[PDB]
């Protein structure tokens, strides 16, 4: 009744459709906004340019 | 145990690939990283323009 020979080995041939590969993983340079200095008004030197 | 050790083989394999991984990394959350040095000649090149 179970498809099986005298002996008990099966009769039809099993399949399990093989794991999808191995996988890759990267990383990435990640860059955020960023500011400048400002500038102050200037104090009057005593020597000359 | 022949199995056992060929098993072992893809385990360092994969430990191989993930060393690569994390060098990488580490390369690219360098201080002196790519866009670091990027920004860098790129302001020199205009002051030396």
């Amino acid at each position: 009744r179970h498809n099986l020979s005298i002996d008990g080995q099966p009769l039809s041939l099993a399949i399990y459709a093989e794991p999808t590969d191995p996988k890759a993983l990267l990383t990435s340079m990640v860059q955020a906004s960023q500011g400048g200095s400002a500038v102050l008004p200037g104090t009057l030197s005593l020597y000359r340019f | 145990i022949r199995r056992e050790a060929a098993q072992m083989q893809v385990e360092y394999q994969e430990t191989q690939q993930a060393h690569t991984q994390a060098q990488l990394e580490l390369l690219q959350r360098k201080f002196t990283n790519k866009a670091l040095y990027s920004w860098m000649r790129g302001k020199l090149s205009a002051i030396y323009y």
